[PDB]
């Protein structure tokens, strides 16, 4: 992803949109789906009261990806 | 959107052809209402092959929230959608949502007339900037031209909770008459649309008996 002291192609997963609705492979729960993390991107604000409970949008991939923050983090 | 602390992402300059609503903005559909640099179809949406910056879209789900200075306003609207005209806007919002609860500061009541006034407490917020005062304390009409009734500005200030502004009635002619009845009128607006305010008193120089 690289060059001799010179940019990475910065690592971040964007696949995991659902951060607190999906992830329950942890405690009581051997099963929640691999699809439950990527196609349900409205999660966190749908835990609040009746004020502003709508959005969740942005993410961050890896592969070439982050040309705006931290491709400088090896450039 | 355009006058709200809320949602997100559709591209204008005013009433010429090619102008969807909610700020901001990202290409040429020109200038002077809004926050980003450029003036049309907008997303730093994020995801996909430009997850660095964005996901730009042709179906029209492309995202950034709100208002400002330089994006969808005053233009001779040849900034290619097609058309066409000299049209205008400018908008910058402040916060308002579902309201509530009372707000309390600034209360002290009785020193009748004559000397430096001390604490005079009547309320509001909301201007660019807030306002003024006068010289009062509390009641029926004042007495003219005696020893100086004075400023509000030792009252318990707070500008933007909505709980101190102007009280404008003129004892420019000050008083030594008697009872707590020189000047009084202050009464104005509450504070904030999540929890609002309420109102308080005139401004106070003491009368006495060193009899």
């Amino acid at each position: 992803f690289k060059d001799p002291n010179a940019p990475k192609r910065p690592p971040s997963a964007f696949f995991l949109f659902c951060s607190e609705y999906r992830p329950k492979i942890k405690g009581e729960h051997p099963g929640l789906s691999i699809g439950d993390v990527a196609k349900k991107l409205g999660e966190m604000w749908n835990n609040t009261a009746a004020d502003d409970k709508q959005p969740y949008e942005k993410k961050a991939a890896k592969l070439k990806e982050k040309y705006e923050k931290d491709i400088a983090a090896y450039r | 959107a355009q006058n709200i602390t809320a949602r997100i992402g559709e591209p204008l300059v005013l009433k010429c052809k090619g102008a969807p609503k909610k700020p901001p903005q990202r290409l040429e559909w020109k200038l002077n209402t809004g926050r980003t640099e450029a003036w049309k179809v907008l997303s730093p949406q994020g995801g996909g092959p430009w997850d660095s910056v964005a996901r730009v879209l042709p179906n029209g789900s492309l995202f950034l929230p709100a208002v400002g200075i330089q994006d969808e306003g005053i233009f001779r609207c040849q900034a290619m959608n097609r058309n066409g005209k000299e049209t205008k806007s400018n908008y910058r919002v402040r916060v308002y949502q579902i309201p509530g609860k009372p707000e309390i500061v600034d209360s002290a009541s009785e020193l009748t007339a004559g000397v430096p006034n001390k604490v005079g407490t009547c309320v509001s917020e909301g201007s660019y900037p807030a306002g003024t005062l006068s010289w009062h304390l509390d009641g029926k009409p004042l007495v003219p031209n005696e020893k100086g009734v004075s400023v509000k500005e030792q009252t318990r200030r707070h500008p933007e909770t909505g709980l101190f502004t102007l009280q404008s009635e003129l004892m420019v002619t000050p008083a030594r008459g008697g009872d707590p009845r020189p000047t009084f009128s202050c009464s104005f607006s509450p504070g904030l649309p999540r929890h609002r305010a309420l109102r308080t008193a005139p401004i106070q120089p003491r009368v006495w008996e060193p009899v």
